[PDB]
């Protein structure tokens, strides 16, 4: 729901983060792309 | 069936396991003698 | 309503549905664990007043 995802490609991009976010505050999708856990 | 004492104080891997060396009997002696 | 939001709002209800089905299970274990705690915790302490009440 950020600007930069919206450069990276399409609007549904963005309805993926928002989603990610509303989950988990994008926890899990940091976890998982990144390797850091946020809320340890 | 509790052998021995019942008194109301005492109601509260791979390997093959033996039966507890246990008898089912116990000596009892009744004296009427003086 | 609308043509997109509907779409949208679909999709991120199937994401934290799966998202919040894996926590689901994760608070499922750790619900198990505390039960079985407290129950093992609660046996000894009763057989432990059993014992004072012998002694």
């Amino acid at each position: 729901q950020t600007n930069p995802f919206y450069d990276i490609g399409g609007v549904s991009l963005q309805n993926a983060i928002g989603a990610n976010i509303q989950a988990d505050g994008a926890n899990e999708l940091i976890n998982f792309t990144t390797g850091v856990n946020t809320n340890a | 069936g509790q052998l021995g004492i019942t008194s109301p104080t005492t109601a509260l891997d791979g390997y093959r396991r033996l039966r507890p060396p246990v008898v089912a009997n116990l000596a009892t002696v009744k004296f009427t003698g003086s | 309503m609308g043509g997109a939001a509907i779409g949208g709002i679909l999709g991120g209800v199937q994401l934290v549905a799966g998202i919040s089905q894996a926590n689901s299970q994760a608070n499922a274990q750790r619900q198990s664990l505390q039960a079985q705690a407290q129950t093992t915790v609660d046996a000894s302490r009763i057989r432990q007043m059993e014992i004072l009440q012998a002694r």
